[PDB]
This record gives structure tokens, C-alpha cells and sequence, in this order.
């Protein structure tokens, strides 16, 4: 896993171009990854 | 007179501009009217078609 680089990530195959941070926002168990106003992935949880 | 009735009648607007929440109502149309434009913009990217 790379962060605060560009990189091709593919997360369980969204395959989205982007700079990876670490966020603080709080996910619950159940769910995955974050939408936005686009419904474009705006954050994602790591499968590994 | 006329110099405290400007003075007074600048005053008044300044509390009606406070006060009033649509005083900038043109403005705020405006900016509200383009912000739903984008937004819609940007939400027909979610959209099949």
C-alpha cells in the first residue's frame, strides 16, 4: 500500500486514480468505502 | 438634521442587513442558482443514462 503519492489503486476493483491520505473519519463495521455528491469512491477501507 | 438623518438611515440599514436574513436576497439567488447548476452537474455523473 502507498499513501500521499499518486498511484493506480484497485480496492476490490473500484480501479480509480488518486492520492492516498490517511483520513480520520470513523467507519462502522459493516460498511466498506464512502460516497460522494458524484457517487465517486471518496474514501475507501484496505481489504489486506 | 440632514447629516444625522444620513447617519441614522446608514445605521438602520446596517441593523436591517443583520437582522434580516434575506436582505441579500439577489446575491444569495444568485450564488444559489449556480451552486444547484453545479450540483446538478456533478449529479448526472451518478446517472445511468
Amino acid at each position: 500500500l502507498v499513501k500521499n503519492k499518486c498511484v493506480n489503486f484497485n480496492f476490490n476493483g473500484l480501479t480509480g486514480t488518486g492520492v492516498l491520505t490517511e483520513s480520520n473519519k470513523k467507519f462502522l463495521p459493516f460498511q466498506q468505502f464512502g460516497r460522494d455528491i458524484a457517487d465517486t469512491t471518496d474514501a475507501v477501507r484496505d481489504p489486506q | 438634521l440632514i447629516a444625522n438623518q444620513f447617519n441614522s438611515a446608514i445605521g438602520k440599514i446596517q441593523d436591517s442587513l443583520s437582522s434580516t436574513p434575506s436582505a441579500l436576497g439577489k446575491l444569495q439567488d444568485v450564488v444559489n442558482q449556480n451552486a444547484q447548476a453545479l450540483n446538478t452537474l456533478v449529479k448526472q455523473l451518478s446517472s445511468n443514462f
